[PDB]
């Protein structure tokens, strides 16, 4: 019912985090998998009815989907000149603010 | 599960967002500091400064007794 | 005659009407500007 | 695919109405801590 | 089967049996009115209307009968203490008997309407199914209500045909039933002006007749019909419950704060008349007026009515009772029999002292004596090891002016303390705590009981209105939601919430 | 199964004959809203009179108005 | 003048914001 | 959709991050104004001229001791409008006279009305039943009875509660000292309902979490669920058997379980509201007359009820002077009730 | 006189509890 | 102590109890 | 005339009987202690 | 112009440090100045 | 007059009445 | 073990209900007059 590829989780660099966000883990479906305490697995995986219902709750309602992110915002349009102007403005504003705070107080 | 607005995690990790908001938040903080330090807070909302809780006329707590002359009574009680 | 309290009451009624009219006008403006085309 | 989102929305207005006075009041309260009786 | 809380829903779609059950309810209410009137008549003591009024005896429905102009009884007495002259049919007993007979007749009519439920008047002509045309029925009933309101306000209150209503002077000393003329200016909205009642009833009756004609003539809009579910009988129930809890709040506020429709001579003084010095200020003004006329203090204090003194009593204050202190105020304080007199406390040097009166909030109050400038001069100490304002040290004495103890001076410290303890409650009186074996704790008056009961009813009926409105609007999902619903509730599936014709985004 | 016939039921029958008859559209909703607004203003005025939030020359608003 | 100081402080903030966001705002409006 | 109503309804009932709806026009402005009024009163506005205290951060109070104070007792039950015959349009003197309390209360009541209306509207838009909207009636009744009905039956807004932590604590202590509120059967039902609701919440959470089904291979059981699944995620049979053998009785109906969960706290709060409505007219279950008479006749009879009575008398006597400045109570130190050496 | 009523009320409540525990309608798996 | 509390307590115990017993016996018979 | 088509039969199970009895007896305990005074 | 995004964990760390510093300032001001009992 | 006659009369009226009502309602339902 | 084979159902008709009510109320009249004393 749920297509994992259409959930917007295909733009994640870290493979382990990407598998975690879909509620999938290739290791745990193996019949010889043993968790830290030492209990064998029954082959269910993270979720038993993953094939019946498509995916897990993690793969049903994700809260971090880089695919839906806007193509803008990862690069600043104003470039280096904008950053230089911002640096000048922030230095000027910090100086003005500290001067106003000192002057209006009782020294 | 998208209602048609930019994701919050997309906005909060933007150079443009942190360039705009490196000015607005400190500006508001300084504005509040100047509002308190310049004495505007006392005058706008009528709170007593530490040196004007008790006047030379009365040395007890204020008490309002009239409902329709309440404005004039509180004007008289607040006299410095 | 009319006391100052009556004048303030009438002014408050008019101001409430003005607030309702402004809210309704703003809502109508935004609703007409951004509509749903079925 | 390309995703383009509006910049000012109802959520923008709600967030800023809740946030701007909060920062102003926080600055005022921080200034309040250094007053001497 | 039906749960125990859904039993009365069988008559929802049965107009005949709905009429039958409403008739049964009306019969029960009329029977209660008649029986309560008879029970109150069997225990009422009309011997003394000055110090033993109706409210001290704890009568509930009797003041409501007296308010509309009923003052005589078949027993020969009158509510003012005079002798009845030709009581006629409309006495207390006559009204109670009329209510009983009406209850019996309504019982019979209810039986008839329950048995014969299949009248063709209740069928829909175009479908032959039981139905009611609620807008036109509302028009008819609104017209009738307006007619009745106009008739009452024009003939009863004004005295054109009926007797009138109870009107009394501001201090509740001289009050009789009299005709009231309408007041059409801005003074008609004064809650303490009796003419507002008749003016309001005339104007509201005319408007009700006009609105009833409008609702008889004009059909409801289609959008309003669909929105308010005018084809359902439960929306009428929700709206009526809203109206009645609104009215309950209004009447509770009016009774608590006092108005022209709740005389103190019939229901009792309010707490604001005590905590603001109404009767005390009036008494002092009368005393000063007498004193300026070249009379002695005893002569000035001897012309004050005992009723006016009795009104100045925290025992008569209605905010001094308890939730489980049952019975009349006579059952808690005793039957008052006489006014002892005005206790005047004097310092050993001749200066006069005043006892600080006990506020309404406090169940117990300390005894302190103040001078005319408000400075403490004497008290009854709790720690007697060291004392600076003790009555024994100061030497305070009490003298009574007027009343039973006129001219008697007490100087014994124990007696002085005992009389200064009773000066907190106001005017010292003499009570009879043996006839009814009064325990000694203050009770509340019909004012307090009415206000409490109707506030509770108003809150419960607010809940009822909410429940019934929710049930009538959400009627199709009363048994449960649809089997498959996830597509409609999917986030962002449609531009509009719940609209399948705006699928996008 | 038409129902039980009765002279009084026949007399009152035309008063219960139009069940679903409605006026198309919004009808007289605006007039009803105007009357509702006037009622709200009147209620506010009288509530403020009782609350002593408005003071009128002739109106006393006290027990002394019974004089 | 005390409120004028705060208004003068606020003016460059709105100026900077308008300088930064004007383009995308105009794009959204159209 | 062509009409004005239709287009306005199309825009208002839109699918957004924040749902506005038709009830938003009443909810959002009033709720925003109430929140702003509280935050302004607790930060800048004082309480010197109406109570004789300091109730702001500007005067040196923390989160616990800062509050929006009530008007003076002289103002009675006045609604205290900004344009009324008391403030007369002066904002600073309106704040000094205590008009922010009535502002906050009057806007908060309409915000509550708007919130229940919003619950109704959202429930109808999604085509479900309005039981969540029915459940809000208990908080609304509590707010209405405590903040409006009780002051309306008393001297006035001065004896109304104030909006703060320590102010609410003072209100509670006053209710104990003067009304004997702990001895009220309606309050007893209210506290029983609240504690039973907490019990039900904890027990249901634990029972569901400890009867889960094995739908995965990992020790983290939160990831073995899918909201669109058909089968239930825990064993109702096992839960029922466990609680039948441990307690004696147990639930066998999920619908009845969850309706009981809804029913308990609502009934408790409604009973408490009825009790406070009764207390508004000083109709307090304060004393037992038989016990008082027996203790008066016999100087050896003592119970915990008499000790509570003495404690209430002490509370009243020692709090009256400062809590009610309008009464101008001057009490010599030798009339205040007091024990030996304490 | 009232002590008898109090004891009767408490005993009746305890008996109701006992009967509810030991004479319940048994759940049946469908 | 109010001697009228005995009759009130008895009525309040008995009448709802009889109503519930009527309903339950009818249901169990059915 | 013809039998009423709105005929329904009430019911009450043992759980409801026990709950009602418990409610009645607990209310009786509390308010009897308060009414005897 | 300037490709890149600020790390979300860095944003969270800075915000947490800021709020902790604010709370610390509030406590210090509770220990000295107005409402410090001395 | 024995004030204990009210409770006796009420109990004697009510308990057999409730027993008869239980039996009759069960029979009529059946 | 097996269900009890001695199961019977009681009954009471309207005539019996009326007779019982009448007997109860007449006895109540007589002996209440005699017990109030
Ligand atoms: C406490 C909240 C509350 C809630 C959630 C509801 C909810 C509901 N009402 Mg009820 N109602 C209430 C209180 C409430 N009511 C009050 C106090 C009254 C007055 C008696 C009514 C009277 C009433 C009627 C007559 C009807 C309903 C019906 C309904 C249903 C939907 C229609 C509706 O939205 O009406 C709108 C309800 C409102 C409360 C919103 C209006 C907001 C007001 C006008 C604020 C304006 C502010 C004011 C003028 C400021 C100045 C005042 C100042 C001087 C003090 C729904 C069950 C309708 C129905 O469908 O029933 C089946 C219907 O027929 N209600
Ligand atoms: C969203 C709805 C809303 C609602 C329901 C309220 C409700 C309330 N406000 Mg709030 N308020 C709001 C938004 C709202 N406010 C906004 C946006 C602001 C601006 C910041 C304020 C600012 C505010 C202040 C400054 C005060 C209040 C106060 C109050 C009370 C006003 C009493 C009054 O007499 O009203 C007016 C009466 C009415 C009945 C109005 C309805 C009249 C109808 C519409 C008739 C129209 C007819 C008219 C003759 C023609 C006008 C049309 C033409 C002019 C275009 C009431 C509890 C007061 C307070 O709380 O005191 C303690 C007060 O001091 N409010
Ligand atoms: C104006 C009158 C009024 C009327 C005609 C109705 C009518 C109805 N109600 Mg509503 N209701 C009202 C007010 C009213 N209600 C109020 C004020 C509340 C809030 C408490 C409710 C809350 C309410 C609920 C919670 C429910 C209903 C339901 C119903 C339906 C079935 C009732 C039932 O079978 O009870 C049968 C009742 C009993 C077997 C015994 C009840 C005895 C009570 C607890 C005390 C004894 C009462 C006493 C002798 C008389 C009261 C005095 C008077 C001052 C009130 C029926 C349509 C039911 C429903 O919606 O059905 C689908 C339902 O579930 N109502
Ligand atoms: C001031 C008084 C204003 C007039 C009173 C209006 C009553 C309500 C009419 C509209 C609702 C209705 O019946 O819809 C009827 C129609 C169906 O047909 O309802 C809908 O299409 C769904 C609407 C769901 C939400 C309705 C909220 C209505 C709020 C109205 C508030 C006042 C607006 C004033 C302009
Ligand atoms: C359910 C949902 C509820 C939602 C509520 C939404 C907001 C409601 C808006 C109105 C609330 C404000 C009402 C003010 C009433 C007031 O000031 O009363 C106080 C004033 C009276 O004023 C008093 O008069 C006394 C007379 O001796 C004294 O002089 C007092 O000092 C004086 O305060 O009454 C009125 O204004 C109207 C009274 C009649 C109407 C009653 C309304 C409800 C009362 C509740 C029960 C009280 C007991
Ligand atoms: C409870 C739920 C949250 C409710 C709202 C909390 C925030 C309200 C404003 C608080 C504020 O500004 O305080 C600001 C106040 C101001 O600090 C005060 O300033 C005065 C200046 O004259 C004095 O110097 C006082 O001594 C000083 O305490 O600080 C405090 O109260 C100190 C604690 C910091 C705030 C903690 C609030 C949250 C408490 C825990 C909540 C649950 C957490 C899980
Ligand atoms: C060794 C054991 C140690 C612990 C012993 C515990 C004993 C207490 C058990 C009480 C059971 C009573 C349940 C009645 C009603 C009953 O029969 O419950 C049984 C009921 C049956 O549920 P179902 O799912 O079968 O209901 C189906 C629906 O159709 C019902 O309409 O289950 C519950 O509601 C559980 C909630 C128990 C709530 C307990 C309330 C607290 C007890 C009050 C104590 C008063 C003391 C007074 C002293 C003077
Ligand atoms: C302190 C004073 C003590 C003396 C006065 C006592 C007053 C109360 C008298 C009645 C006592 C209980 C009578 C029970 C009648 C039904 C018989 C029965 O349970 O058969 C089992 C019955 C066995 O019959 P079978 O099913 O055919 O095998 O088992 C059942 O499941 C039958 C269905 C009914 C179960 C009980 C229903 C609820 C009964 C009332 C619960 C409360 C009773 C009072 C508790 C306090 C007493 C102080
Ligand atoms: C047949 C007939 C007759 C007769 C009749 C009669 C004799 C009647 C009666 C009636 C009656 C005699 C009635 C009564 C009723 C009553 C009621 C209906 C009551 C009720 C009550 C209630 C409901 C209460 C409640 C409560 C309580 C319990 C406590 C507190 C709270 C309350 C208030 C809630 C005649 C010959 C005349 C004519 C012909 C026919
Ligand atoms: C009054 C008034 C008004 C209004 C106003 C407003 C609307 C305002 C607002 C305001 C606001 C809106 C404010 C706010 C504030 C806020 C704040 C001040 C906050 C704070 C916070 C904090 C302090 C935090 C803390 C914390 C932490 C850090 C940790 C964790 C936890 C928590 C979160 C708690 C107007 C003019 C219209 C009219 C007249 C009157
Ligand atoms: C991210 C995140 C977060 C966080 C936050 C925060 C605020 C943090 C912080 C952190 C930190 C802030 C850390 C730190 C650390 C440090 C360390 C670890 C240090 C060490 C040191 C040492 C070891 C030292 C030593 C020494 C000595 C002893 C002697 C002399 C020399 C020296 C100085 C070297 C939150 C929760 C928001 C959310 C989630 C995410
Ligand atoms: C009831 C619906 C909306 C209500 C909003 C009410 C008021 C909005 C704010 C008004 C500010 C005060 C305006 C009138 C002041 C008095 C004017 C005068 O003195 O004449
Ligand atoms: C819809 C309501 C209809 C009618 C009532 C409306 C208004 C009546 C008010 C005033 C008109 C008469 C008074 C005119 C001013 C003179 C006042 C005076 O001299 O006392
Ligand atoms: C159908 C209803 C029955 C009608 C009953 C009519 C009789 C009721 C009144 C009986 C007593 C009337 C006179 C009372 C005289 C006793 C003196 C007194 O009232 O204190």
């Amino acid at each position: 019912k749920i297509d994992i590829s259409k959930q917007g989780l295909n733009s994640i660099q870290n493979e382990t985090v990407k598998l975690n966000l879909m509620g999938k883990s290739k290791t745990m479906e193996s019949k010889d998998w043993v968790d830290p305490q030492g209990r064998k697995g029954k082959g269910y995986g993270v979720y038993r009815f993953a094939n019946k219902y498509g995916a897990n709750v993690d793969g049903y309602s994700p809260i971090y989907t880089p695919d839906t992110w806007s193509e803008s915002g990862d690069s600043y349009k104003l470039g280096t000149k904008g950053l230089i102007a911002w640096a000048g403005l922030i230095v000027v504003l910090l100086g003005v603010g500290i001067n106003l705070v000192i002057s209006t107080s009782a020294l | 599960g998208a209602t048609g607005e930019r994701p919050f995690s997309d906005i909060l990790t933007s150079i443009r967002y942190w360039v705009i908001h490196s000015i607005t938040i400190p500006s508001l903080f300084i504005a509040g500091w100047l509002f308190v330090s310049t004495g505007l807070a006392y005058d706008v909302f009528g709170s007593p400064r530490p040196n004007e809780y008790f006047t030379e006329d009365r040395q007890e707590t204020p008490l309002i007794t009239d409902r329709f002359n309440a404005l004039e009574q509180v004007k008289k009680l607040s006299e410095v | 005659a009319a006391t100052p309290s009556l004048n303030n009451l009438i002014g408050s009624v008019v101001a409430g009407g003005l607030v309702l009219a402004a809210i309704a006008g703003a809502i109508t403006a935004v609703s007409n500007f951004d509509s749903i085309r079925r | 695919k390309s995703y383009t989102y509006p910049i000012f929305t109802v959520r923008w207005l709600a967030v800023h109405a809740l946030a701007v006075p909060t920062v102003f009041f926080l600055g005022a309260i921080t200034a309040m801590q250094f007053i001497q009786r | 089967g039906l749960p125990w809380y859904r039993v009365h829903t069988v008559v929802l779609n049965d107009p005949g049996r709905l009429i039958a059950v409403h008739l049964m309810h009306t019969s029960l209410v009329s029977g209660w009115a008649g029986s309560m009137a008879f029970y109150e008549l069997a225990v009422f003591d009309p011997s003394d209307p000055v110090l033993n009024p109706m409210w001290r005896q704890g009568m509930f429905v009797l003041p409501f009968m007296t308010r509309l102009g009923i003052t005589q009884s078949w027993g020969g007495w009158t509510i003012s203490g005079e002798t009845a002259s030709n009581p006629g049919i409309w006495s207390y007993e006559g009204v109670a008997a009329a209510h009983i007979i009406l209850s019996g007749l309504l019982f019979a009519a209810s039986i008839w309407h329950w048995v014969y439920w299949d009248l063709e008047l209740f069928r829909d002509p175009r479908t032959s199914n039981p139905a009611l045309d609620l807008p036109k029925i509302f028009g008819i009933h609104l017209f009738l209500s307006g007619l009745l309101c106009f008739g009452f306000g024009a003939f009863h209150v004004t005295g054109l045909f009926g007797p009138g209503i109870w009107v009394s002077d501001p201090y509740g000393i001289t009050g009789t039933v009299q005709a009231v003329a309408p007041s059409w200016d801005a003074t008609g909205f004064d809650p303490y002006n009796p003419g507002g009642i008749s003016a309001h009833h005339i104007a509201a009756g005319i408007l009700g007749v006009l609105a009833g004609l409008f609702h008889l003539c004009v059909r409801p809009p289609q959008r309003l019909y669909n929105g308010l579910r005018m084809g359902n009988i439960e929306t009428v129930l929700s709206s009526s419950i809203a109206a009645v809890f609104w009215a309950a709040f209004v009447v509770s506020g009016t009774m608590w704060y006092g108005s022209a429709a709740t005389p103190i001579e019939l229901f009792g003084p309010t707490r604001y008349q005590w905590d603001l010095g109404f009767f005390q200020q009036e008494i002092e003004r009368r005393v000063q007026t007498s004193l300026a006329e070249g009379k002695s203090a005893s002569q000035a204090w001897a012309e004050i009515p005992e009723k006016l003194a009795f009104y100045d009593y925290i025992g008569n204050n209605p905010a001094k009772g308890g939730l489980f202190r049952a019975g009349a105020m006579n059952s808690g304080d005793g039957i008052a029999v006489g006014w002892l007199g005005h206790a005047v406390f004097k310092d050993k040097q001749g200066n006069e002292l005043f006892v600080r009166r006990m506020p309404t909030f406090f169940e117990t109050f300390p005894v302190v004596l103040l001078d005319k400038d408000g400075v403490v001069r004497a008290d009854v100490p709790f720690r007697r090891s060291e004392s600076k304002y003790s009555i024994e040290q100061v030497g305070v004495s009490v003298t009574f002016y007027g009343g039973e103890l006129d001219g008697v001076t007490f100087s014994d410290p124990a007696t002085v303390k005992k009389y200064a303890r009773r000066a907190q409650l106001g005017e010292i009186f003499e009570f009879d705590r043996a006839t009814l074996q009064s325990d000694g704790v203050f009770r509340t008056s019909p004012r307090g009981w009415f206000t409490f009961a109707h506030l509770c009813f108003a809150l419960l009926f607010f809940f009822g209105h909410i429940w019934h409105g929710a049930r009538t609007i959400f009627r199709d999902v009363f048994a449960g939601i649809d089997a498959d619903l996830d597509e409609q509730v999917e986030f962002g599936a449609f531009l509009k919430l719940g609209d399948t014709s705006t699928r996008r985004q | 199964d038409t129902g039980i016939s009765t002279p009084l039921g026949t007399l009152l029958k035309p008063l219960n004959s139009e069940y679903g008859k409605v006026a198309p559209g919004w009808g007289t909703t605006v007039l009803m809203g105007i009357f509702m607004a006037l009622f709200a203003v009147f209620l506010v005025i009288i509530l403020e009179i009782y609350n002593s939030s408005v003071l009128l020359d002739d109106v006393t608003m006290s027990w002394e108005s019974l004089a | 003048n005390r409120f004028g100081t705060i208004a003068l402080l606020a003016v460059p903030v709105i100026g900077w914001v308008l300088f930064n966001i004007l383009g995308p705002l105009q794009n959204q409006l159209n | 959709k062509r009409g004005w109503f239709d287009v306005v309804d199309d825009w208002l009932r839109r699918d957004r991050f924040v749902f506005v709806g038709w009830s938003g026009l009443l909810l959002f402005p009033t709720a925003y104004l109430a929140l702003g009024g509280w935050f302004t009163g607790t930060t800048f506005v004082t309480s010197w001229y109406t109570h004789g205290l300091a109730s702001s951060y500007l005067e040196g109070c923390n989160f616990l001791t800062a509050a929006v104070s009530t008007p003076a007792n002289s103002m009675g039950h006045s609604l205290l409008f900004l344009w009324g015959p008391e403030a007369q349009g002066d904002f600073t003197r309106w704040c000094q006279l205590g008009g922010l309390w009535t502002f906050v209360a009057l806007h908060g009541s309409f915000s509550l009305i708007g919130f229940m209306l919003r619950q109704f509207e959202i429930a109808r838009s999604v085509k479900i039943r309005p039981y969540n909207a029915i459940a809000f009636s208990a908080p609304i009744s509590v707010f209405v009875s405590v903040f409006l009905i009780y002051p309306l039956g008393q001297s006035g807004w001065f004896f109304a509660p104030s909006f703060g932590v320590a102010a609410i604590f003072r209100f509670i202590l006053f209710f104990q000292g003067f009304h004997n509120w702990t001895l009220n059967p309606f309050h007893m039902m209210g506290v029983a309902g609240v504690l039973g609701a907490a019990l039900l919440c904890a027990i249901h959470g634990a029972t569901v979490e400890n009867t889960l089904f094995e739908d995965g291979d990992g020790a983290n059981t939160f990831r073995a669920f899918n909201p669109t699944q058909a089968e239930e995620t825990y064993s109702m049979v096992t839960a029922n058997r466990f609680w039948s053998q441990i307690f004696g009785v147990a639930f066998s109906n999920k619908r009845w379980l969850h309706f009981f969960m809804l029913f308990v706290p609502v009934t408790g709060l409604w009973m408490s509201a009825i009790g406070v409505v009764g207390l508004a007219l000083n109709l307090r279950a304060y004393d037992f007359v038989s016990q008082e008479i027996r203790a008066a006749e016999d100087p050896e009879f003592e119970t915990f009820y008499t000790k509570n009575i003495l404690l209430n008398e002490g509370i009243r006597a020692w709090m009256a002077a400062q809590d009610q400045p309008h009464e101008k109570l001057v009490f010599p130190e030798e009339v205040l009730p007091r024990g030996n050496a304490l | 006189m009232e002590a008898l009523v109090y004891t009767f009320l408490l005993v009746g409540t305890l008996g109701i509890i006992f009967f509810a525990i030991f004479f319940r309608e048994p759940p049946r798996i469908v | 102590v109010n001697i009228l509390g005995v009759i009130a307590t008895a009525l309040f115990i008995i009448i709802p109890t009889s109503f519930l017993l009527i309903l339950y016996v009818k249901t169990a018979s059915q | 005339a013809k039998p009423n088509p709105n005929k329904q039969s009430v019911e009450l199970n043992r759980t409801s009987l026990y709950w009602g009895l418990l409610l009645i007896f607990v209310l009786a305990v509390l308010f009897s202690s308060y009414i005897f005074n | 112009g300037t490709t890149g995004r600020i790390p979300l964990w860095l944003v969270g760390t800075v915000a947490g440090v800021a709020v902790i510093a604010l709370v610390g300032i509030f406590f210090y001001g509770s220990y000295v100045g107005l409402g410090s009992s001395l």
